[PDB]
């Protein structure tokens, strides 16, 4: 049983040349495979046994098969190419996959726009208060959010989900969901979420009162 | 005057598999290589070591014709200095190879509907082949660190996998008949000469 | 062309049985081998088992040897994966793929392997009952933002569309997060100009098939 390695977390501008190297474990593997998996869709076989791509691919991909070390070359990067790339061995029947490589095209830096949302009065009837903070159309994804309730950080009360990179403008978007109850929401008065992004000098604080 | 029986090499109705590739020694005859490159039938034609123009002018001591069959995608490994299942366990070309490799598609003669599994290829071996080393061993190879007493089991396979050659397959998995001409030049008078030397 | 359509996955408590199906179409099915491979939510792919061209060669992977058995009906051009003794961990989206390169499996090497064509997200949910969502507005206050709050639902497959889906520009549908109560939480937002906050009405259409609940919720400013 192998543990195939792969360098993930790539970033390259539109129209470039990237490479991913899947080095195998013990019992050197012959004729790996290369797949791509866009979010929400099943994978797709890009290249045949270490080379000789199939029919249908835009011929921008390639690879070399030499014993223990393999490579996966992508020339002429495309805006509609952000996905997760795996590598699979088939010489012993317990087939193992790679680690997957998230791809994000390097674009001009984009400052985020942040909007806050109070918990609805209909939710207060359930005894809960969910405050939402939005981050829309920004790049890169390395941004931080910190909920400041009465200028006090609330740790362990928020979960944020980051969308996959957009296809047209190639920008991320995340949304943090601060969760409280009616009790601890009625004693505080001001709720805010500070923002710090690579395209921001000073933190941005969107607040509201109740 | 008697020409080299190249017609008894390419046109042969029955070709052997790649693990048991066939060889027909060519000597004491006249070469007519113009028949080869004056034809649009050969898909892959790559002369290694010899001139692209002196083909009909050369004179070698002996010539070796290695003929076999592999699928559409395994011809890239019939070349000096390559790594692959065929280029490791079936047919090994040396780095100092001096000759012309000929390949063409035969998806209509070696394939049939329902299946034509007469052709085989060596899938496993505990060591890479040496050049010109024909291996037709029929012992059950062992893959894992668990010994095998011949039983076809988890990591013990029959080392010959058949070729599934059907007409309705991808281009890479179609039968390609290959002829490899090896020009042997020894310290002896030549026997295979051309017409214009 | 060729499509490996799948159906049969759902929600079932741990310890029960549930088989899957892999309906083939197009190519000859009695000639190619067939794999089964799953991908957990947020994780990567993971092999499960495989079948030869009906040559009695299962060779299942570990942690499932004895729990999963691969079955195929080449005369029906279908493929099954019988599951028993549900390890709650087994919650994943299962993909069935073809194969033509295996050694003791399918006779003759024809084509590549693992042309995926997969679907059928199979969740091995806990005793907790499948709960419908509670849609809440994310009203704005004063580009202007506008969203809806999909909270406290289970399982994952929820969808959302803004006012008859003809409004699809400037919309951002976010993945769900797992709350501490074993329930999911999702938020979908749309950014519209302030010159249309009083002219055009905005409604979010949350759809949840497992719970069979569809709520058309307005979003009016404070
Ligand atoms: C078998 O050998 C014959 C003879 O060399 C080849 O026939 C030649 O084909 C070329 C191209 O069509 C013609 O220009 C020659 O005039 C033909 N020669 C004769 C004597 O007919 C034939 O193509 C070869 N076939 C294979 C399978 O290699």
């Amino acid at each position: 049983i192998q543990m195939t390695q792969s360098p993930s977390s790539l970033s390259a501008s539109v129209g470039d040349r990237v490479t991913i190297t899947c080095q195998t474990s013990q019992d050197i593997s012959n004729y790996l495979n290369w797949y791509q998996q866009k979010p929400g869709k099943a994978p797709k076989l890009l290249i045949y046994d270490a080379s000789n791509l199939e029919t249908g691919v835009p011929s921008r991909f390639s690879g070399s098969g030499s014993g223990t070390d393999f490579t996966f070359t992508i020339s002429s990067l495309q805006p509609e190419d952000i996905a997760t790339y795996y590598c699979q061995q088939y010489d012993n029947l317990p087939l193992t996959f790679g680690g997957g490589t998230k791809v994000d095209i390097k674009r001009t830096v984009a400052a985020p726009s942040v909007f806050i949302f109070p918990p609805s009065d209909e939710q207060l009837k359930s005894g809960t208060a969910s405050v939402v903070c939005l981050l829309n159309n920004f790049y890169p994804r390395e941004a931080k959010v910190q909920w400041k309730v009465d200028n006090a950080l609330q740790s362990g009360n928020s979960q944020e989900s980051v969308t996959e990179q957009d296809s047209k403008d190639s920008t991320y978007s995340l949304s943090s969901t601060l969760t409280l109850s009616k009790a601890d929401y009625e004693k505080h008065k001001v709720y805010a979420c500070e923002v710090t992004h690579q395209g921001l000098s000073s933190p941005v604080t969107k607040s509201f009162n109740r | 005057t008697n020409l080299c029986p190249f017609g008894e090499v390419f046109n042969a109705t029955r070709f052997a598999s790649v693990y048991a590739w066939n060889r027909k020694r060519i000597s004491n005859c006249v070469a007519d290589y113009s028949v080869l490159y004056n034809s649009a039938s050969f898909s892959t034609f790559k002369c290694y070591g010899v001139s692209p123009t002196k083909l009909n002018d050369l004179c070698f001591t002996n010539v070796y014709a290695d003929s076999f069959v592999i699928r559409g995608d395994e011809v890239r490994q019939i070349a000096p200095g390559q790594t692959g299942k065929i280029a490791d366990y079936n047919y090994k070309l040396p780095d100092d190879f001096t000759g012309c490799v000929i390949a063409w598609n035969s998806n209509n003669l070696d394939s049939k509907v329902g299946g034509n599994y007469n052709y085989l290829y060596r899938l496993f071996r505990k060591s890479n082949l040496k050049p010109f080393e024909r291996d037709i061993s029929t012992e059950i190879y062992q893959a894992g660190s668990t010994p095998c007493n011949g039983v076809e089991g988890f990591n013990c396979y029959f080392p010959l996998q058949s070729y599934g050659f059907q007409p309705t397959n991808g281009v890479g998995y179609q039968p390609y008949r290959v002829v490899v001409l090896s020009f042997e030049l020894l310290h002896a008078p030549a026997t295979v000469c051309g017409p214009g030397s | 062309e060729v499509q490996l359509v799948e159906s049969g996955g759902g929600v079932v408590q741990p310890g029960r049985s549930l088989r899957l199906s892999c309906a083939a179409s197009g190519f000859t099915f009695s000639s190619y081998a067939m794999h089964w491979v799953r991908q957990a939510p947020g994780k990567g792919l993971e092999w499960v088992a495989v079948l030869s061209y009906d040559g009695s060669n299962k060779y299942n992977a570990d942690s499932v040897k004895g729990r999963f058995t691969i079955s195929r009906d080449n005369s029906k051009n279908t493929l099954y994966l019988q599951m028993n003794s549900l390890r709650v961990e087994d919650t994943a989206m299962y993909y069935c793929a073809r194969d033509g390169v295996s050694v003791t499996m399918v006779r003759g090497v024809i084509g590549p392997l693992c042309d995926y064509w997969g679907q059928g997200t199979l969740v091995t949910v806990s005793s907790a009952s499948t709960k419908g969502p509670s849609v809440f507005p994310l009203a704005p206050s004063s580009t202007a933002a506008l969203g809806c709050l999909v909270k406290d639902y289970f399982p994952e497959p929820v969808t959302v569309s803004w006012n008859s889906g003809a409004l699809t520009s400037g919309v951002h549908t976010f993945p769900a997060v797992l709350q501490s109560s074993g329930l999911y939480s999702l938020s979908s937002v749309v950014t519209v100009p302030s010159s249309s906050l009083g002219t055009q009405t905005y409604i979010c259409n949350v759809n949840h098939k497992p719970s069979n609940t569809k709520v058309d919720k307005r979003v009016e400013p404070k």
